[PDB]
C-alpha cells in the first residue's frame, strides 16, 4: 500500500543522504559540515576505506576548494566519490586489492 | 485524571525510566513504577518534564546530555509541539537558539543534544499519558 | 575477484554495481559499459530519472573521454552521479572548461 | 508418482501457467490444471520442461526470451543445479557460453535472458514436483 519501494538508484542516493543529514545538523545549518561536523563522519562511520583519522584536514583543503569552512551539500558530496572510487581504487599502485 | 505521564521514542518496546539517581534509562516494562513522568504546561507552550511521584526532576546538561535529580533547572523548559506523525515534539528553549531539542535514544538512555536537530527521528516522542477525557 | 563481508552502507554501493555487473556482462566483457548494455540500462533502470534516452550518445561521449569506447571502471560510474545530483538539479550544471 | 512438476520463483503466490499458445505467465491458481509441467534429467544432468500433460514443450528464444509451444528445440535443454538457499537451478547450456540461466519474471512470464546472471534472484526457482519418497 503506503512506502513503496523506488528504484536501487534512488533508495541508494537517500541511504547515503539520510546519514548525511544525520551529521549536516549537528551544528550551525542542516546542510553544510564544518570541519568537526565533517571530521565525525570519516571517524565513526568510516575507519577503512580512509583510515587516515589524522590528516582530516588534508582531505578538507582538498574537497573545500574555496576554504570557507563549509562543505556545502556539493562540496561534502566530493568524499562519496573519493569513497565510491576508494571502494574499486583503493591504492592500485602498491595495495593490491581487496 | 491527571497523573504518571509516560514517554518514550522510537518504534520498539522501551520506555523512559527515571531513578532519583539521574542515569534515565529506556527500559521497555510497565510492573516497576520508574517509567512515569509529571509532564505539564507549566507556561503558555513551556512543558516541564519532572517524575515527581516516581523518580526526580529533570535538568539538561547544555542539552548536549539529558539529565535530572537534583533541581529542575531552566534547562528542564521545553516547547510543547506536535508533529502530524503520531509523535510529541518537545524544544529545549534554554537551548532552541541552537536549533537544539531534546532528544533520547530508545537504546541508550536521553542525551543527544549534539543530535537534537533535524536527522535523528527519536525527537518524536510517542507519549501514554493518562489524559483527562 | 569479488567480496567477502563488508558493511551496512558497503551494501548499498553493492546493489547498485550488481546492477552494472548483470548488464555490463552483456556483448564482451563484465568489467566496462559497452553500447548495447549502456543504451539498454538507460533505456530500463533510467527511463524516469534521465529523461534523455534519446541522447546518450552525448553523456556517453562526456563520460568516455579517452574516447575508447569502453566506458571503464570509473569512467561510467560518473553516470550515478549525474544521477544523484539530478533528483536536487534539475539542468543547472552548463560549465565549460580545458 | 513422476507427474505434473510445479515450478516458480520469487517470493509469492505464482505458478508457472503454460498454455498451447506459448505465452506461459506465472499464474497464482492450482484449481485449473495449467500449472504443471513433466521436468525430468533427460541426460546427465540435462532436465527438459516439457507440459505434456498439460501444455506444451519448450523451446527459448535464444535464451533472451522464454517460450513453447510448436517444438522441443535444443533450447529448452537445461542443467539441473542447485542453490543453498531452497531453489532449484537451470543453466540454459544451450546459451551457457554468455553466462546465460533461465530466469522468468513472477509478475511478467518467462524472459529474462539478457538479465540472467548474478543479479536477479528470479532464477533461483521453488520446485513442488510430486516425487517418488
Amino acid at each position: 500500500m503506503a512506502a513503496e519501494p523506488l528504484t536501487e538508484l534512488e533508495e541508494s542516493i537517500e541511504t547515503v543522504v539520510t546519514t548525511f543529514f544525520t551529521f549536516a545538523r549537528q551544528e550551525g545549518r542542516k546542510d553544510s559540515l564544518s570541519v568537526n561536523e565533517f571530521k565525525e563522519l570519516v571517524t565513526q562511520q568510516l575507519p577503512h576505506l580512509l583510515k587516515d583519522v589524522g590528516s582530516l584536514d588534508e582531505k578538507m583543503k582538498s574537497l573545500d576548494v574555496n576554504q570557507d569552512s563549509e562543505l556545502k551539500f556539493n562540496e561534502y558530496w566530493r568524499l562519496i566519490g573519493e569513497l565510491a572510487k576508494e571502494i574499486r581504487k583503493k591504492k592500485d599502485l602498491k595495495i593490491r586489492x581487496x | 485524571y491527571k497523573k504518571p505521564k509516560l514517554l518514550y521514542c522510537s518504534n520498539g518496546g522501551h520506555f523512559l525510566r527515571i531513578l532519583p539517581d539521574g542515569t534515565v534509562d529506556g527500559t521497555r516494562d510497565r510492573s516497576d513504577q520508574h517509567i512515569q513522568l509529571q509532564l505539564s504546561a507549566e507556561s503558555v507552550g513551556e512543558v516541564y518534564i519532572k517524575s515527581t511521584e516516581t523518580g526526580q526532576y529533570l535538568a539538561m546538561d547544555t542539552d548536549g546530555l539529558l539529565y535530572g535529580s537534583q533541581t529542575p533547572n531552566e534547562e528542564c523548559l521545553f516547547l510543547e509541539r506536535l508533529e502530524e506523525n503520531h509523535y510529541n515534539t518537545y524544544i529545549s528553549k534554554k537551548h532552541a537558539e541552537k536549533n537544539w531539542f531534546v532528544g533520547l535514544k530508545k537504546n541508550g538512555s536521553c542525551k543527544r543534544g549534539p543530535r537534537t536537530h533535524y536527522g535523528q527521528k527519536a525527537i518524536l516522542f510517542l507519549p501514554l499519558p493518562v489524559s483527562s477525557d
